[PDB]
């Protein structure tokens, strides 16, 4: 329940770790969002812009 | 030929969303990918902090 005592009390090495982790996860589970939405948008498909993407 | 998710035959046909996505074979399994990330990323900076 104390979590930022504890991420204080961690090793520098640990906290590379967890650092480095809060982030890769959090662009990597938005990277399936905006990987899903441009799916289901339908611009992911390999053809001709008539509409108009989601996300370019 | 790179790494495609669904099928890259037929000239990558297989993303067309047409008469809805859920009846797009492969956005369905998209679907099913999304509830384990969400886990495999809530979880993984929990339990390293333990
Ligand atoms: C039973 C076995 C248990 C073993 C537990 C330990 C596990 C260790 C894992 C070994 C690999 C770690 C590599 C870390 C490299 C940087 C750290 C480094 O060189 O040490 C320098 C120190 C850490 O030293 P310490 O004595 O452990 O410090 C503890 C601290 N005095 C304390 O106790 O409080 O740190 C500092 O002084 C902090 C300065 C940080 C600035 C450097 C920036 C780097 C940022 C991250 C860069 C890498 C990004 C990689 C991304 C990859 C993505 C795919
Ligand atoms: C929160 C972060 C963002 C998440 C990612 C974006 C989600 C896009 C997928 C939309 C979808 O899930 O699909 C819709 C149908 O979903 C439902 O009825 C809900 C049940 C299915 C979901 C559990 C589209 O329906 P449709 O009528 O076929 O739409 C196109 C044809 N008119
Ligand atoms: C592949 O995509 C194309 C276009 O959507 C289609 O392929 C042809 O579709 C015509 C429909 O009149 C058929 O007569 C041809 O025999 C199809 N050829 C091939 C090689 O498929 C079709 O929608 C998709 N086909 C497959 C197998 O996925």
């Amino acid at each position: 329940q104390d979590v930022f005592t504890t991420l204080v009390d961690l090793k520098w090495p640990h906290t590379l770790l967890i650092f480095t982790m809060s982030f890769l996860c959090s662009w990597l589970l938005f990277a399936m969002v905006w990987w899903l939405i441009a799916f289901a948008h339908g611009d992911l498909a390999p053809g001709e812009g008539t509409n108009v993407p989601c996300v370019t | 030929m790179p790494l495609a998710f669904c099928g890259t035959e037929n000239h990558s046909a297989a993303y067309r969303v047409d008469q809805g996505v859920l009846n797009n074979g492969c956005f369905v399994d998209a679907l099913n990918v999304v509830p384990h990330v969400f886990l495999l990323f809530i979880t993984f900076p929990i339990l390293f902090i333990g």
